[PDB]
């Protein structure tokens, strides 16, 4: 899933 | 438990369910008897998990002979057979489903005919002119295939079940000491007392 | 705290009346004139926008709503009452029919639903009834057009032509004159506000009436274009303009 | 899957293939992925094809209700704030990957909503299976202040680059525009590059070749 | 993630690179990682997207409410507020924040919140998978009660170093001031800051 | 009589619990007033302090709901403040809950839908307030909406409210037919302030110092009350006029 | 261990000139075993057709749910459930049950019965609509049944040769699965009469 | 009168009835006194019987090794305020490892009777209660009423013709207040001050009851032969 | 608290009477007859409307006669509002029984269940009783034609010709003269219409004041129609009897 | 009528006649009062000595919410009591969300909710108390006074229970005395004369005197109460003004 | 279950  | 058979003739169902209980290396008992009255002329064998056949078997009983008093009626096999499906449906979605084989032998007065359910522990329902639960099937759907007519006696459904009893005992790694074999047709429900 | 009225506040007396149905009947009585009309091709609801003070700016108060694109509702009683009915009213629409079908109730089970709402009001622990009487006029593929009544008690009927409130009485009789099985939805527009000009003291112009119609599909009021079987809303509000233009042909 | 949303000047587009995967088969060769979510709000969805059916309903039908209570026409940010919410709340089992796009009182808007629930905004997006290959060409293709034409002609081309290109993708191409002031326009099926060629055969049996045990009429009526 | 906060002179500046990923594809290389949960209440984002999101929508709800009823809350309030979401449910969030605001009182602030939700204030503060790389160059170069100018370029060079080795990290640099002045948002682009 | 101490219905059809509610509306003796101007909604309001021993700052019938509502009351202070708090937590719920700051006429409905339960579940009073609420609403612009104990309300071009309230309404309704508009045409809030006090002082036949008013104002993106010295201000240009 | 294919079975359904068929195999197993060989898996609510393959017991309860459904349904709107409508019910259900799902593969056919228009579709487990001008299909031998169809298939078949057709992709596909067959129904629904046909197949 | 229907209604000069009523039921119970110096703190009760076969109802209860109490009025409701007690100076010891305040002990008491003074359908205790205790401030002794309100003091006592008793402690004041290290001195005071309630009736050996506690004595309570040594 | 405003609806008069129950059958004294009359071959339920206005929509309307399911139908006699809430209990009742047994529901103990959640309402929960009365109308096979009836008390019997409703007393000395055993439907069709003709407080019976339905073994061998008679064939019927 | 039986129930006039009747039990109780200073409030109250039995300074009546903030009050006790574990609690939960500790206004609306609280439903009975409370916060000091019917405000100085008018009185010569403001010390002495002064009309039975305060030069902003030497010469003080 |  997104990461930052 | 284990081996549990039933075949419907002209007249009558017949149930045949074996005798052994055995736990680990043990047979602990050799005339056991698989089977519940759920009505006069409805009868239930059951097999499966320890404890859950007998808990399952009973509270089944519990609830249509509670329909009978209310009523003051016998409910159809094939009602009864409905509610018992009903009953493993919503069982195998538990928190702890019932792990229970069944099938169901009993005489329609309304109908005249004999009917036979076959019933395994998810719910899955099917009207059989013979029956089987767990390895025994193996053997006995096609020797019963050959052997079976539509229009057979009592008599000829016995000896039709003496081939399968036979056959077991030759070909089973397992020795399942023996079967009581029961009658259900128009008079209610019989025990033959020497097979 | 909480609430510690769990029994009924409507209980039969010794006559046979249910009170606080009857008092929330008489509330209604005191309530603005509003009916509607059944023609053959339409539905007309049509109400009396009866103000509160001259600075009060009524078109931000709205007395006949959409409920679905196909049904609208007016009232006579008690307004702050059918507000949170209306919005109860277009839920119930999704929750029990919508989110279950893909399509919208037809009116007789919105209506039903609606009912169902305005009884329990009558029986629950620590309520009253609700202070009003709805008309639901709809539409809907299998049964065409309708016009409903819903009262206090969580009954309702199907009529081709009713009004309730103030003036009812006369306002009903004026309409069995002039209703038959035949009316074009311009006819019924006019009788509509004919027998409204009975009961309107005031002023009687497109700023004082409130009337809508369950009609034509709008396809010009869908919002998009692009599926052929989505017509548009049958609901519409006529303008200001729109009555007005009617008024001078009266 | 591919799908795409492109903003222009006076609004912005949306597009989706339109095939349907049951692992390597194709369950669907013309299925709709751009939802309404409102007249002038659209979705494009990709993952698990009931959920993104389900959840785009689910919150058409509350911002319906919203719509009606506050007298207003509804907002994007709305629809991006209740599917986030939702989707967050599910922790990631709803399946549902989306690009929200629509007019509203305060627009245009286009946003991206992934199933554990962040959300994205931007001028030219892509999701699904086919989106790296769409990302290409909008990488390469998109430019600040695009015409209405221009974006469309960019959205669709995004999406055949994901149906040539991608296996999770394939048949035609959907399109929808959301114009400032102007009605939604919906265009179903806008390219089919993938029409099945002439069969060589018609196979069509001779009657009577299939065996009948048994006909009876079945009673359909009361 | 690339982020810092810096407090300096006039107040404090956070900064932050433009990456989101989804393994080793770049979902996102515009991102806005610096978000506000207040007027002069701002944090910098690193670690899950849907987690830091939903945590910072909380956080300015909770802080819109305090507002309503008390007035302008405290930097270390608002820090208070992402704790408590943060510790209390560890468990299933993955979300490093760095938390900067301006009272006029307490002049520039900044706290940083790892991952257990333990709270800790401090001068500056790095934080994502790219700070890694610049603890060195940071702990080298950072003094108090920079200026504006001092601090813009203090920030725009530790993140240029944290981008060109961190692969998690790139696109541009954002910055948002934070003085008495108002809110400045700042942006650098590859050009700029690569060749530093 | 017990249908006279709970809200159900009498036989003529009332509610006794709602009416004596509105009666309870005017226990303070304050008169409020709102109206628009083109960019700005005003509200004014009475600023009374019997007690030398008050600390006057502290007295106040209007609140702050949110960055862009504002809402006067007409009532006991226990009860505009239980509603106050009550709004206050609607508009930030919304705001989270759909990602737009709550309009003026949907907080509006919103507690009148909660008076209007009252009305009908029994274990709950009425509020003996009457809420104004004030913004300049993105979308329908200068904006004034009222909620009353019956969980009515509607929209004004301009309103008042209290005990000398007919005054003040029909003082109003007599600019409006001159002026044939729906508002102040004036481009300041600073001016829009000053007619609404001058028009106050008319109606009422009475002077204000600065600590006899409270005024709050409603522009685009913000709703703030004046000082006493932005009043001061105010009321020394109207003098010289 | 895979409850989808325990018990074995298909469903195939299509779309001809004003008609539309949907046939299935008759087999009941428990995994190598056959049980039952008059096993079918179609039903109909008035004039709407739902064939219904995977998990047995899960086909009886769905069958005895949606008469209960289309029966209060009937009785609130006086009519009969159209297919569009019914499919959109069946949708609803199984969603419902999102995450402890009915382990099924359902097919719905039927003739709108106001505007005469054929209609079939099919649906995932947790209730995902498929609908289709051509054709549906659905059990344990739907990778042989897509194939029939694909090729055997052409727009605007006669009801008798629709019958061919249908019968065909049916037996050629259980032929190629171990799970399926042991008999099979077909149902030619024309606008107001409805036949049922019994095929004759291998019994292996 | 018709503000006397429950707990939750005030009268028009501001009285809780309920609370009144509930205050009566101490009144016609048998006396019992407190009083206290400044090593040791002391409860003497009467205990009422039936009639000559039964035998007589005990008023003084253990809270914990430094705590206990006298009652006068309904006994159940005292069993049930003693028996909180009891768990409150528990709870105090397994989590704290701390004896329990008296103080405390009263403000928990009072907390708890005023719940039932202010809500719909429960009613007050129809008890009051002398608390006495040693603990780390020394000596206490303390009154309760199901009003809610408690009072520490260095003597008091209640029930019926308790105002005997209670003017005899106001005048014995500097005395009684200063019987350190003497246990059965300030027993003897206590027996003195009770004997001023009496009426008909004098101090028996199945009659008299009393407890101690202190410095270096547990809270122990004193009935039968243990008692002839006071009569 | 709220005890000052409790009317108390679940407790016995000093007699040992019910209040509620006896008030809400007071109320059902004054709405609409309704009767049913049970024949060896079918059933007949009629009914009279509530005083019409000319302006009432007549053909899509339903105040008296109701569908439980195929086999079932009732009459009312009160409240409609009331009575659709039990109505639409006694359908998923219904509906219950056939998914559980997979055989429809007997008579009776639909009948039973509704009876048993009206005597619930009058013994627990303090709220008042629904002010309904129902003549049930049903086949089964174990019983055949059926006719019962329940009141607000929750107590149900089983007649072969019974009325509910307004004039009672009258309706049923007239069915005790009429009624006899061997009777056809369409001789009970005519036996409910005359009785309702004879105690209507309207000037006369016409079409429009009425809701009628059958249950006749009449379509197609050994099973069961459920026949409600459009306005049209009320007319009709009312000619072919000689009542207009 | 009937309207005064029932709590939440309006009379025509528009009343809450039960809110009144708490008032009445407010006004039967001892004197209190507060008073507000240059950077800090004091807080003083009468307790009467209905025997030689009460053990002196150990029936103490002024309680603190968290470590900034004093309340007191008149009329039923244990009303007050149960109103001031609300306060600490709403204080805590306050400090733990926020951090910071609970502001003086903040801290009065929490009150005033749940008295308010107290005056919508027939299932509780209204508070038989008026509060004084305050403390010093970022913003200053700040005295509060809160009534049975939830009303509350600000106040330079504030008073309740049966030497209410006279106590009130006096506090009016100080503010007009006084205008550019009165130090922590001074108003601590004038505490013990007021007390002396509103112990006019109570004076059957004779008195023990109790003050408390919070200063944010004296006692660091933290609630503290006077004893000792500050006591007895504030006590003095007092003594001298009655003669 | 079906994709996209
Ligand atoms: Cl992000
Ligand atoms: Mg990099
Ligand atoms: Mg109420
Ligand atoms: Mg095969």
């Amino acid at each position: 899933a997104x990461l930052x | 438990m284990d081996i549990i058979l039933g075949i419907r003739v002209q007249d009558s169902v017949i149930l045949a369910s074996s005798k052994a209980v055995t736990r680990g290396i043990s047979v602990l008992k050799d005339s056991d008897d698989k089977t519940r009255q759920l009505s006069p002329h409805t009868l239930m064998s059951f097999a499966g998990e320890a404890g859950d056949t007998v808990q399952f078997a009973e509270y089944i009983q519990a609830n249509i002979q509670l329909y009978s008093i209310r009523e003051d009626y016998e409910l159809s096999p094939q009602a009864v057979s409905s509610f018992v499906r009903q009953e493993l449906a919503k069982s195998i979605r538990s928190r702890r489903p019932y792990q229970v084989n069944v099938l169901i032998g009993g005489y329609d007065k309304k109908k005249n005919k004999p009917e036979l359910y076959q019933i395994d522990y998810l719910g899955t329902k099917v009207e059989l002119p013979y029956g089987a639960h767990g390895y025994s099937g193996f053997y006995t759907f096609s020797l019963l295939d050959h052997h079976y007519r539509p229009d057979m006696t009592t008599e000829e459904g016995l000896d039709l079940l003496k081939l399968c009893v036979q056959e077991l005992e030759k070909r089973m790694p397992m020795d399942f000491k023996g079967v009581i074999v029961k009658i259900v047709d128009k008079d209610g429900i019989r025990q033959v007392d020497d097979f | 705290m909480t609430d510690r009225y769990s029994f009924s506040l409507t209980t039969f007396s010794p006559s046979g009346k249910l009170g606080q149905i009857d008092y929330a009947l008489t509330a209604v009585k005191q309530g603005v004139t509003s009916l509607g009309i059944k023609a053959t091709n339409g539905v007309v609801i049509a109400t009396e926008k009866k103000s509160s003070s001259p600075l009060a700016m009524s078109e931000t108060l709205s007395k006949v709503s959409l409920l679905t694109p196909d049904i609208g509702a007016v009232y006579s009683g008690m307004g702050p009452d059918y507000r949170v009915l209306v919005d109860k009213s277009r839920k119930v629409a999704h929750t029990s029919y919508k989110r279950i079908y893909g399509e919208y109730p037809p009116t007789k089970l919105l209506v039903s639903e609606v009912a169902k709402i305005m009884q329990e009001a009558t029986q629950s622990g620590g309520v009253r009834p609700f202070g009003v009487s709805l008309l639901i006029a709809g539409h809907d593929e299998f049964n065409g057009f309708s016009l409903y009544q819903v009262d206090p008690s969580g009954s309702y009927f199907p009529w081709k032509a009713t009004a309730i409130g103030k003036g009812s009485v006369a306002a009903k009789t004026f309409l069995e004159k002039r209703w038959n099985d035949e009316l074009e939805l311009e006819d019924a527009i006019h009788i509509a506000l004919l027998t409204l000009k009975e009961s309107v003291e005031g002023e009687f112009n497109g700023d004082t009436i409130e009337l809508a119609i369950i009609g034509d599909e709008n396809p010009d009021l869908l919002g998009y274009t692009g599926i052929p079987t989505d017509k548009g809303p049958r609901f519409r509000k006529l303008t200001s303009q729109e009555i007005n233009d009617r008024l001078e042909a009266l | 899957t591919t799908i795409v949303g492109v903003k222009f000047n006076n609004g912005v587009v949306i597009a989706a293939d339109t095939r349907s995967t049951q692992g390597p088969i194709v369950a669907d060769k013309n299925c709709a992925k751009l939802h309404r979510i409102s007249p002038k709000i659209w979705c494009a969805g990709a993952g698990t094809a009931a959920d993104t059916e389900a959840v785009t309903q689910l919150i058409g039908s509350n911002i319906e209700l919203h719509s009606l209570y506050t007298s207003r026409e509804p907002r994007v940010v709305s629809a991006l704030q209740m599917l986030k919410q939702h989707l967050f709340k599910y922790q990631g089992h709803i399946g549902a990957y989306l690009i929200v796009a629509g007019v509203d009182p305060t627009g245009s808007h286009l946003f991206s909503i992934h199933a554990h629930g962040s959300t994205d905004v931007g001028y030219y997006l892509s999701l699904g299976s086919g989106s790296l290959a769409a990302m290409a060409v909008l990488e390469s293709h998109w430019k600040q202040d695009l015409t209405k034409e221009e974006a469309i002609k960019l959205a669709s081309d995004a999406i055949q680059a994901g149906i040539w290109n991608d296996l999770g993708s394939g048949s035609n191409v959907d399109v929808c525009v959301m114009e400032i002031g102007k009605d939604a326009e919906y265009l179903r099926n806008y390219l089919t590059p993938n029409v099945r060629e002439e069969k060589q055969k018609s196979y069509k049996f001779p009657r009577g070749t299939t065996a009948v045990l048994k006909e009876s009429i079945v009673n359909i009526c009361d | 993630t690339s982020i810092m906060a810096v407090t300096f002179k006039d107040g404090v500046i956070l900064g932050a690179d433009s990456r989101t990923t989804t393994g080793a594809y770049i979902a996102n290389r515009v991102t806005d990682k610096l978000t506000r949960v207040h007027d002069k209440i701002w944090c910098c984002r690193s670690g899950s997207a849907a987690d830091t999101q939903a945590i910072a929508d909380i956080v300015q709800y909770h802080l819109e409410l305090y507002t309503s009823q008390y007035g302008t809350p405290s930097t270390e309030t608002a820090a208070s507020v992402f704790k408590e979401l943060c510790y209390e449910n560890k468990d299933n969030l993955t979300a490093g924040i760095i938390v900067a605001g301006y009272d006029d009182k307490n002049k520039g602030e900044v706290y940083t919140i790892p991952l257990g939700g333990s709270v800790h204030k401090l001068p500056y503060a790095i934080a994502g998978s790219g700070s890694t790389f610049i603890y060195g160059y940071c702990d080298k170069n950072f003094r108090e009660n920079m200026s504006k100018e001092e601090t813009v370029d203090f920030i725009k060079h530790s993140l240029s170093q944290a981008i060109k080795w961190d692969g998690s990290s790139g696109g541009v640099i954002r910055m948002v001031v934070l003085t008495a002045a108002g809110v400045e948002r700042l942006i650098f682009y590859p050009d700029e800051y690569e060749q530093l | 009589g017990y249908d006279r101490h709970i809200t159900i219905f009498s036989p003529e059809g009332r509610l006794y619990q709602v009416e004596y509610a509105f009666k309870a509306t005017n226990q303070t003796n304050i008169n409020s007033l709102a109206v628009r101007g083109k960019d700005c909604t005003v509200v004014i309001s009475q600023k009374k302090v019997p007690d030398k021993l008050l600390d006057p700052t502290t007295v106040s019938y209007i609140f702050c709901i949110s960055r862009t509502i504002g809402m006067v009351v007409n009532g006991p202070i226990p009860d505009a403040r239980n509603a106050a708090l009550r709004a206050k937590a609607e508009a930030a719920e919304f705001r989270y809950k759909y990602g737009y700051d709550m309009p003026c006429d949907v907080l509006a409905k919103r507690m009148a839908n909660l008076s209007q339960i009252y009305t009908q579940r029994a274990y709950m009073r009425p509020l003996g307030v009457i809420l104004t609420f004030v913004s300049v609403d993105e979308e329908l612009g200068p904006s004034i909406y009222k909620t009353d104990p019956a969980g009515y309300y509607v929209g004004y071009k301009a309103t008042a409210t209290g005990p000398k309230q007919q005054e003040i309404t029909t003082n109003l309704e007599n600019h409006f037919k001159k002026s044939k508009i729906d508002h102040i045409n004036e481009e300041s809030w600073e001016k829009v302030v000053e007619f609404a006090i001058t028009h106050m002082i008319d109606a009422l036949g009475t002077e204000f110092s600065k600590n006899d008013l409270e005024v709050g104002v409603a522009t685009k993106d913000k709703f703030f009350t004046l000082s006493a010295e932005n009043i001061e201000e105010r009321l020394v240009a109207i003098a010289e006029q | 261990s895979d409850p989808s294919s325990i018990n074995g079975g298909i469903v195939v359904a299509m779309t001809g000139k004003d008609c539309v068929a949907i046939a299935c195999d008759l087999r009941l197993g428990s995994q190598s075993l056959g049980v039952s060989n008059k096993f079918e898996k179609i039903f109909h609510y008035g004039h709407v057709f739902l064939g219904i393959t995977g998990l047995a017991t899960d086909v009886t309860t769905l069958n005895e749910m949606f008469r209960y459904k289309t029966n209060l349904y009937k009785l609130k709107e006086e009519r009969a459930i159209e297919p569009e409508t019914f499919t959109q019910l069946v949708s609803s259900s199984l969603y419902e049950r999102r995450f402890g799902p009915y382990f099924v593969g359902p097919v719905v056919a039927g003739i709108n019965s106001k505007s005469g228009k054929p209609f079939i579709a099919g649906f995932d487990l947790i209730g995902c609509i498929d609908e289709a001008k051509d054709f549906i299909v659905s059990g344990t031998a739907s990778d042989q049944l897509f194939g029939m169809c694909e090729s055997l298939y052409e727009p605007n078949l006669e009801p008798e040769d629709l019958f061919e057709t249908i019968s065909q992709a049916l037996l050629n596909a259980a032929d190629r699965d171990a799970l399926s067959g042991w008999g099979a129904v077909v149902y030619i629904i024309k606008k107001d009469e409805v036949v049922k046909r019994y095929l004759k197949m291998r019994q292996d | 009168n018709n503000y006397d229907g429950d707990t939750v209604t005030f009268s028009p000069t501001g009285r809780l009835f309920q609370v009144e009523y509930a205050l009566e039921a101490i009144k016609q119970g048998s006396v019992t006194v407190g009083l206290r110096s400044n090593t040791h703190a002391v409860l003497v009760a009467l205990k009422r019987n039936a009639d000559e076969l039964s035998s007589y109802q005990k008023k003084i209860i253990k809270c914990d090794e430094h705590m206990g109490l006298s009652l006068a009025g309904l006994a159940p409701d005292a069993r049930v305020l003693s028996n909180y007690l009891r768990q409150q100076c528990n709870y105090s010891s397994l989590v704290f490892n701390r004896k329990l305040a008296v103080e405390r002990a009263g403000h928990l008491l009072c907390d708890k009777a005023q719940k039932n003074t202010q809500s719909y359908g429960g009613r007050p205790y129809g008890v009051g209660l002398l608390i006495i205790g040693y603990d780390k401030s020394g000596a206490h002794l303390l009154e309760f009423q199901p009003s809610g309100n408690v009072t520490e003091l260095y003597g008091t006592a209640i029930g019926a013709r308790s105002q005997g008793a209670k003017t005899y402690l106001e005048r014995t004041l500097d005395t009684f207040i200063k019987i350190d290290g003497n246990p059965d001195e300030l027993i003897k005071a206590g027996v003195e001050a009770i004997s001023q309630s009496l009426r008909d009736e004098s101090l028996t050996v199945d009659n008299l009851s009393i407890a101690i506690v202190g410095k270096d004595t547990p809270f122990t309570i004193y009935d039968g032969e243990a008692v002839a040594k006071y009569i | 608290g709220s005890r000052r405003y409790d009317s108390r609806t679940t407790i016995f008069s000093p007699e040992g009477r019910l209040y509620q129950v006896e008030y809400a059958l007071e109320s059902i004294s004054h709405a609409g007859t309704a009767i049913g009359i049970m024949a060896s071959d079918g059933i007949v339920l009629a009914a009279e409307r509530k005083v019409t206005s000319t302006l009432l929509e007549q053909d899509t309307s339903t105040e008296k006669l109701y569908k439980l399911n195929d086999k079932i139908a009732v009459a009312v006699a009160g409240l409609t509002a009331d009575a659709e809430i039990l109505i639409n209990t006694a359908r998923i009742h219904a509906q219950n029984y056939l998914k559980t047994y997979n055989e429809d529901i007997p008579v009776e103990i639909l009948v039973r269940r509704l009876s048993d959640i009206k005597q619930g309402y009058t013994q627990h929960g303090g709220l008042r009783p629904f002010g309904v009365s129902f003549i049930y109308a049903g086949y089964d096979d174990r019983y055949g034609y059926q006719l019962y009836t329940s009141n607000p008390s929750g107590n149900y019997t089983g007649w072969k010709a019974i009325s509910v409703g307004a004039n009672t007393s009258a309706a049923q000395t007239l069915l005790q003269m009429d009624y006899k055993d061997d009777m056809k439907v369409d001789d009970a069709i005519e036996l409910a219409l005359k009785t309702l003709s004879k105690t209507t407080d309207s000037s006369a019976l016409t079409y429009d004041r009425l809701e009628f339905a059958t249950i006749r073994k009449g379509a197609n061998d050994g099973e069961v129609y459920q026949k409600i008679f459009k306005p049209q064939e009320i007319k009709d019927i009312l000619v072919k009897t000689g009542i207009t | 009528t009937g309207y005064d039986l029932s709590n939440s129930v309006f009379s025509p006039d528009g009343r809450n006649f039960q809110v009144e009747y708490a008032v009445k039990a407010v006004e039967n109780g001892t004197t209190s009062i507060g008073i507000k200073c240059n950077d800090g409030v004091v807080f003083a109250v009468e307790k009467l000595i209905t025997s030689k039995l009460l053990v002196p300074q150990k029936n103490v009546k002024i309680q603190v919410v968290d470590r900034h903030i004093g309340c007191v009050y008149s009329g039923l006790i244990p009303d007050g009591r149960h109103l001031v574990n609300r306060g600490r609690e709403e204080a805590a939960s306050f400090k733990k969300l926020y951090k910071t500790p609970i502001p003086i206004p903040a801290f009065a609306d929490r009150l005033g909710q749940y008295v308010q609280a107290h005056t919508l439903y027939n299932s509780v009975r209204p508070f038989g108390v008026s509060t004084i409370f305050g403390g010093v916060d970022k913003n200053g000091a700040h005295l509060y006074m809160l009534e049975p019917s939830g009303s509350y405000w600000g106040y330079k100085g504030a008073a309740t229970g049966k030497g209410r008018q006279s106590a009130k009185a006096e506090l009016e010569k100080l503010v007009d005395h006084h205008p550019e403001g009165l130090s922590a010390r001074e108003a601590v002495k004038q505490a013990a004369k007021i007390i002396y002064l509103a112990h006019e009309d109570n004076k059957e039975k004779d008195f023990e005197l109790e003050i408390s305060w919070c200063s944010l030069s004296e006692t660091n902003g933290l609630h503290k109460f006077v004893k000792g030497d500050l006591l007895q010469e504030a006590i003095d003080f007092a003594q001298k003004e009655i003669n």
